[PDB]
RNA sequence: CUGGGGGGAGUAUGGUCGCAAGGCUGAAACUUAAAGGAA
């Protein structure tokens, strides 16, 4: 059509440089692009054919039409941020995979969680992370781990792990592929926190020896 | 393990723990990690 | 010093910016550089100049352009011009005393709308930098900042309290809930950038880079989350360019409304929308062959309930427009355009046929401008000036009125003189002609077809000005004599180099010519004798200037510098850098040694030729300043510029511990006074109510910044540091740390900010008990030991409900990892090979040891 | 296909004959552009 330019058998259909094709098994004689401006390509090898499309324009629209998915459920998390529900903002943003907003989502859950009252979110956010998939629950994972580095922001990071832990299969989390090399970075972690929450929890019974000298007292 | 960079291009993994992404971050505080990079690079 | 300053501007008619038109067919008010002045279409006379109060060049005038006009936007009925500037400042005016009742600074860049809301008091503004400000005019205060946009405000529309809708220089438009401030839904209007915003209340429209214009249904009262505004269907255009404005109206007397798509070039569509009966009654039309195929076709809506119509053409290219209508046949539209000029069109339409091949313009004003830059300015002895263009406009302004009083047409004309009995016009054109005209009779004395092989570039008169010199870009100058009328070519000095300035002295004496090949010549005019050559300017040299002694010459060029040389011997004096871009022309006093130049980047500077100091720097125009010239006698100066301007220049600290210790006072006075109030309120429950107590109201500071009292002790608890906290922590006193220990009591029953902060308060609880133990135990109070045993029983079920969920997953952890392990480690039963197998599959780390 | 100063290894040089330094270039009569160098 002026000035890009198909050709053959390196063991397929290459177009001018950019966009290897498909190709084939072997070798190859054959191009014929001959129809209205320039459709279909006919590009045969010793014995199997491919029929290539048309104009490239189809991809550009499926192309654009993500672009603007995203932007679109981009805003609806932070409406969801706005109002609460914290549900489908949490598996929204675990499909958009923005992290501090997943650490809010997560936290503040976890406050009102706290506030009222087997079950440690409200129970149609762990069902909704109960039913999210291996790609899902490793990134999950993955960012419990660097939570759990800290010693303020990882008792969101224990939670959420006990809950995958809790409404998951045993079996499967350990034969999911990477999640043996994250379990490893964050056992000793949690096996740190227990010992400094121990010593925490050992050094406040001065309250207690506080209330028996108080007793005596009189 | 200890919180090295983001293995992505559109997050911000600070060593501190929290991860944030670009897509998140308003520019102001696009603007504020650009200047904080800055100073840590500068030292 | 006897400085310098601006008497008066003009030239410009319409510029930058949009325009707003008043009812009496009407008036309009539009923007000049910085100044608003107002027209009636009728007549075309200026009626007001709208301008500010202080004259740029005056004492105080700041030291940058000033900040030219860039929103005109009127209010009609309380009698108001909001107007916003190119540095984002917002000035609110009163149309009848002119004088300036607001500013509204707020943006960071230059603004893009303006609107009038609830018609009075509420003005929303949008601009450059993506933010858009609601600003109130009975407070005089920016109200709210709406900020999520990304690139630049093209267009908006609000609607009182509730909505606003918002379209920017991105792909994107957004809807804004004006209650909360937060953007509520967000689409992309168009995969590049979305140029056009328009409502009538139904159906919204936008356009966005080419031709394709999107039809929007915004339904208000709905709750979904994406679907407060859906897409309805595109449709095209005429023009591939960027349609950057749409308008709508509701023609009363059936009820009809009407709607234009202005482009970037030329070229205004006008659209009629239809109405529901021949929606109804269309419908049926394209759904005939008869249901999948015909839903497909009944979907695929734009060219159904829209109507094109006259599509109005102009002569230049369009910048803005805004109509008024009776009748639906007199559709009375206004349009300034780029080339300074507005015009009233007015299309008729007898509600089938739109009753013409091609629209009518019933007005035009013009005739105060050029619709080109002005290549050269000229003035009389003191009286007229002279302008001129490229379009032919010549012009015979005058100084005492600014009215050009005599206009002709000559082309691509690039510099003129008078001639010195006045009332008489040499000039030069792009091509080889030169012409020349006169004051009282008609255009043509006579043209001079092949006065030069190419193009003409600088003429100069001698003082008796009875003999002319023209430098063109043919390599030659040519000498011409006034024979009586007309010019007599009689000598030519072919040089080998495009000769672009020519110049005599001011005493008959010398010839300077400005080459080219970066020099300049001098020759004596009685001998053609080649005197000098000043050399070493370093690019091609524009304007010269001889001063009145005839003894020192300027040299201005491309090069960002001017340079003084003595004539006497060719000897440089200074070579001073003004001028960032290209100095275009510099010229001397009339009696003096110092002299202007005025410049490319928009400012004319003036000099003296003794101590070489820059005198003034005037900054009053916007862009490139093509020329300027001195008068003969008193020296007042003009200068005009490529933003169709010509102007006149005349003459004339507690710490933590402390911090703490009044955030825990004040924070146990509010607690125990609520307190104290749910003790009266049971026991006024419980015994004859007759009484209680009247209303504690709660703290200034407290619902100063929306806490509660235990969120305000706990942040400022936060916001002391780890340094001085054992500090903090010892000065305050015992009972200090008895309302402390109120103060930890009420935070552990709102259990979420008590496991927020779990490990500072057990800090904090625990080193003041363990330093106060030695009086806590010795004061005998119940209310106190029953307070100790609450915080114990919180504190500590907390702090094992954290470590159960930790122990929890350690083990469920390495459960995993074990499980994992036994499922596919490896299989050695040898000790040596297993060991020396973990050995090499451990984790490894490098550490820089000292020997 | 005849014509010859005086040893080898060094060292110094207020003599004679040379060659050689400076210091951002542009850039001087001009404290001057672009661009380049250096750090």
């Amino acid at each position: 059509n002026k000035q890009k330019q198909l050709i053959s058998c390196g063991a397929d259909g290459l177009i001018k440089c950019l966009k290897t094709l498909d190709g084939h098994n072997n070798r190859l004689w054959a191009l014929s692009t001959m129809n209205d401006g320039d459709m279909i390509v006919s590009a045969d090898a010793d014995g199997v054919f491919q029929f290539w499309k048309d104009c490239t324009e189809q991809e550009i629209e499926e192309e654009q039409e993500k672009a603007k998915l995203q932007v679109e459920q981009e805003q609806s998390l932070q409406n969801y941020m706005s109002k609460g529900d914290w549900t489908n903002a949490f598996l929204l943003a675990m499909t958009l995979d923005h992290p501090m907003r997943l650490f809010n989502v997560l936290k503040r859950a976890l406050g009102e969680s706290r506030s009222r009252q087997e079950v440690i979110f409200n129970e149609e956010l762990d069902q909704a992370i109960s039913i999210l998939n291996d790609e899902q629950l490793i990134l999950l994972m993955k960012r419990c781990r660097d939570w759990n580095t800290n010693a303020k922001t990882h008792t969101i990071a224990q939670r959420t792990i006990r809950c995958i832990l809790m409404h998951h299969n045993i079996a499967k989390l350990s034969e999911i592929p990477g999640m043996v090399k994250i379990v490893d970075a964050i056992i000793p972690y949690t096996q740190r926190h227990f010992t400094r929450v121990d010593n925490l929890v050992e050094q406040s019974y001065i309250l207690d020896y506080a209330l028996v000298e108080m007793d005596k007292l009189f | 393990y200890n919180v090295g960079k983001a293995e992505k291009d559109g997050e911000i993994r600070l060593k501190n723990g929290v991860a944030m992404s670009k897509e998140e971050l308003t520019r102001e505080d696009k603007n504020r990690l650009r200047r904080a990079l800055k100073r840590k690079r500068s030292k | 010093y006897q400085r310098f300053e601006q008497a008066a501007a003009f030239g410009v008619i319409a510029s930058n910016a949009n325009c707003v038109w008043i009812p009496a067919p009407g008036q309009l008010i539009t923007s000049a550089l910085e100044d608003v002045n107002i027209w009636d279409i009728k007549t075309g006379d200026l009626v007001s100049k709208l301008s500010d109060g202080l004259p740029p060049g005056a004492s105080d005038a700041r030291g940058a352009k000033p900040a030219e006009c860039t929103y005109l936007e009127a209010h009609k009925d309380t009698d108001l011009l909001a107007v916003g500037y190119a540095d984002g400042v917002i000035k609110v005016w009163d149309l009848m005393s002119k004088t300036v009742l607001l500013n509204f600074n707020g943006h960071k860049a230059a603004i893009t709308l303006l609107q009038f809301d609830g018609t009075g008091t509420r003005l929303i503004s949008g601009s450059k930098d993506s933010n858009i400000i609601v600003w109130d005019l009975v407070g005089e205060v920016g109200l709210y900042k709406l900020r999520s946009h990304k690139d630049s405000i093209t267009g908006f529309w609000c609607q009182g309290e509730d909505w606003l809708i918002s379209t920017s220089k991105d792909g994107m438009i957004k809807l804004w809930d004006l209650k909360t401030h937060q953007c509520i839904e967000t689409h992309i209007a168009h995969t590049g950038e979305c140029w056009g915003l328009a409502v009538k209340d139904d159906l919204l429209i936008t356009t966005g880079t080419d031709s394709q214009v999107k039809i929007w249904k915004l339904d208000i009262e709905n709750d979904k989350m994406g679907g407060k505004l859906t897409e309805m269907g595109i449709f095209e255009k005429q023009s591939k360019q960027r349609g950057l404005k749409i308008e709508f109206i509701t023609n009363s007397s059936d009820k009809t409304s009407f709607f234009y798509i202005q482009n970037a070039d030329k070229t205004i569509e006008t659209f009629r929308i239809r109405k529901e009966e021949e929606i109804a009654r269309g419908l049926k039309k394209r759904e005939k062959r008869l249901l999948t195929e015909e839903e497909i076709a009944k979907s695929i809506y734009s060219s159904f309930i829209l109507h094109p119509f006259q599509t109005i053409r102009s002569l230049y290219k369009i910048k803005s427009a805004s109509w008024t209508t009776v009748s639906s046949s007199k559709l009375e539209l206004v349009l300034t355009t780029s080339s300074n000029t507005i015009e009233y069109y007015s299309i008729p339409y007898e509600k089938r046929d739109p009753t013409s091949p091609a629209p009518l313009k019933t007005h035009t004003i013009e005739l105060q401008g050029q619709r080109t830059d002005v290549r050269s300015i000229d003035i009389s002895d003191d009286n007229k000036l002279l302008a001129t263009a490229s379009n032919g406009s010549l012009k015979i302004w005058n100084i005492k009125t600014h009215k050009c009083i005599r206009t002709f047409e000559c082309g691509y004309a690039l510099t003129c003189k008078f001639l010195p009995g006045g009332l008489l016009v040499i000039l030069g054109t792009r091509n080889g002609e030169l012409q020349l005209f006169d004051l009282a009779s008609s255009s043509l004395l006579d043209t001079i077809e092949d006065a030069h092989d190419a193009a003409i570039w600088s003429l100069d008169l001698t003082s008796d000005g009875k003999r002319l010199v023209t430098g063109s870009a043919d390599k030659t100058v040519k000498f011409w004599d006034f024979k009586v009328l007309k010019l007599h070519h009689d000598t030519t000095l072919e040089l080998t180099d495009d000769i672009l300035c020519v110049r005599v002295s001011p005493d008959d004496r010398y010839l300077a010519i400005s080459l080219l090949d970066n020099t300049v010549k001098v020759f004596f005019l009685d001998s053609m004798k080649f005197y000098l050559s000043l050399y070493g300017h370093k690019l091609p040299v524009l304007s010269i200037d001889i001063s009145f002694d005839s003894k020192m010459i300027i040299t201005s060029s491309a090069d960002k510098n001017i340079k003084i040389w003595g004539l006497d011997f060719g000897d440089c004096h200074k070579s001073l850098f003004a001028h960032q871009d290209s100095i275009m022309n510099v010229k001397f006093l009339p009696q003096s040694h110092n002299f202007f130049s005025c410049s490319k980047d928009a400012v004319v500077k003036y000099w003296d030729g003794e101590k070489f100091e820059c005198i003034q720097k005037l900054y009053a125009h916007q862009s490139e300043v093509w020329a300027l010239a001195v008068a003969t006698d008193g020296g007042f100066v003009v200068s005009s510029s490529h933003d169709h301007s010509i102007r006149i220049w005349e003459e004339t600290s507690l710490k933590a511990g402390e911090r703490l210790m009044e955030a825990l006072d004040l924070g146990i006075a509010e607690i125990e006074g609520l307190e104290a109030y749910n003790r009266d309120m049971k026991l006024w429950q419980r015994k004859k109510l007759g009484e209680a107590p009247i209303k504690p109201q709660g703290n200034a500071v407290l619902i100063a910044v929306n806490k509660t009292p235990e969120q305000y002790i706990m942040d400022t608890l936060l916001r002391i540091r780890m340094s001085q906290l054992e500090d903090a922590l010892m000065v305050m006193p015992f009972s200090y740390v008895l309302k402390f220990l109120k103060f930890i009591d009420t935070v552990m029953q709102n259990k979420t900010l008590l496991h927020s902060h779990l490990p500072l308060i057990c800090k904090n609880l625990f080193f003041i008990i363990k330093f106060n133990h030695k009086e806590l135990v010795s004061q005998k109070n119940e209310e106190l030991k029953l307070q100790i045993n609450r915080v114990k029983t919180e504190l500590r079920s907390a702090l094992k409900s954290t470590e159960d969920d930790l122990g929890f997953n350690v083990q469920g952890l390495k459960f995993v990892k074990q499980q994992w392990n036994l499922r596919h480690n490896y299989e050695f039963v040898d000790e040596y090979d297993q060991q020396e197998k973990e050995s090499n599959s451990a984790r490894k780390r490098v550490f820089g040891t000292v020997i």
